[PDB]
């Protein structure tokens, strides 16, 4: 219900988890080489466990 | 797939600031030996000390150099050292792998690593391959 | 045992070395860390014969 | 509340009599490059030949009553540490090792 | 501050009268360069001692 969601999912420009995963990575750690996998894990870390 | 190798590689040049990550980024270049190359580049050593000596005794009037002789066995003599130095660079690593625990308390860390690679360098002089152990295991005392 | 720049000519607004050698600073800073190498001189006649 | 401290050193209250001092003499050290340092010694007192200048290197009296220069040995080489341990012999199977491997690999 | 800057260039001194390889040359020249800039001002560059 709100253009405001709608245009920030038409400036999404990354569709697929992991390529939100790795660019959450990147600009978390950088200067650090990725890995998809922890990249979920450690969100889960810093948020949930 | 060459977005993360870019990111991975431009991450690193802008964020430099630290010596001791250039250090880290400086000694990962150098691989890692096994035993028989160690035994090899001891050898070499070994030869070039013994080279550098037997020019030592020729040093007064010796003899007259015979001409290949003469600059292949400077080349034995200049080539020791070549073994030594990268006998040296290999095991910076583990210089920095020792020295990392006692970090934290009373000095730098790169003082630290200094030292270590001072002591490195004198286990790396006072170091024998023919009891035929593992350089790390005579090193680390050293260190 | 080694030469020392002062740190006053280097690291202020603007670089007081980056203008005396119209270098940029974030290249003379590779210099002077010791993480690049620069030709301080050539001889420009003996190549060119 | 009130803390005091003591920068560990004496201080005397004499007057500072420019006229009468104790006499003096002057003597001439000599740094390796070029360099000249006066130091103001006593007259009772023997003049040393080397000295730690003011340059902070060592410099030698002007005159050449030739102190002894060095007296002492070299610490340990890397062939003490060698020869400690080995054999020439074994030192020259390397060397002749070697050389049969630059043979090897220089003319087949 | 002083005694880093001591330390450092004896250490400096014995490698070179040593003769030593490229990297801790290299290196403790560069820990020699940041001791005096930490001398003269501490976090002007990098992080405050």
């Amino acid at each position: 219900f709100s253009e405001i969601m709608r245009s920030t999912l038409e400036k999404d420009n990354t569709v697929g988890t992991d390529e939100a995963l790795l660019d959450i990575y990147r600009k978390l750690r950088p200067g650090e080489p990725p890995t998809k996998e922890s990249a979920q894990t450690l969100l889960e870390n810093l948020f949930f466990k | 797939s060459e977005a993360l190798r870019q990111a991975r590689k431009d991450a690193e040049l802008t964020a430099s600031a630290d010596s001791v990550r250039a250090y880290l980024k400086q000694i990962g270049k150098v691989a890692l030996l096994n035993a028989e190359e160690e035994v090899e580049l001891a050898k070499r050593i070994e030869a070039g000390l013994y080279a550098t000596q037997l020019m030592t005794e020729l040093s007064e009037r010796g003899e007259k150099l015979p001409a290949a002789q003469r600059r292949d066995m400077m080349w034995i003599c200049r080539d020791g050292d070549r073994a030594k130095n990268h006998l040296l660079e290999a095991n910076l690593r583990l210089v920095v792998s020792l020295a990392k625990r006692y970090t934290g308390r009373g000095m730098a860390f790169l003082d630290l690593i200094q030292e270590g690679n001072l002591g490195l360098i004198r286990a790396v002089e006072k170091f024998d391959y023919t009891k035929g152990y593992k350089f790390s295991t005579y090193a680390t005392w050293w260190i | 045992a080694a030469p020392v720049t002062h740190i006053w000519y280097f690291k202020g607004v603007p670089s007081r070395l980056g203008y005396l050698l119209d270098l940029a600073p974030k290249d003379l800073e590779k210099i002077i860390y010791f993480a690049a190498y620069v030709i301080t001189s050539v001889d420009e006649e003996m190549r060119h014969n | 509340r009130v803390l005091r401290g003591s920068r560990l050193g004496a201080v005397s209250y004499e007057t500072d009599r420019n006229h009468d001092l104790a006499p003096r003499q002057i003597a001439r050290y000599r740094t390796d490059n070029g360099e000249e340092f006066e130091v103001p010694f006593a007259d009772d007192a023997e003049i040393p030949g080397t000295w730690l200048c003011r340059n902070g290197m060592e410099g030698t009296l002007i005159e050449g009553d030739l102190p002894e220069p060095k007296k002492v040995k070299p610490p340990r080489t890397h062939w003490d540490m060698l020869l400690e341990r080995r054999s020439i012999e074994e030192l020259e199977e390397l060397l002749k090792e070697r050389l049969e491997l630059i043979r090897s690999r220089r003319r087949g | 501050l002083y005694r880093r800057v001591i330390n450092r260039n004896n250490r400096l001194k014995r490698l070179i009268d040593l003769g030593a390889p490229e990297i801790i040359v290299n290196n403790e020249k560069r820990m020699l360069q940041e001791s005096v800039d930490a001398l003269f001002d501490n976090g002007r560059r990098g992080r405050p001692v």
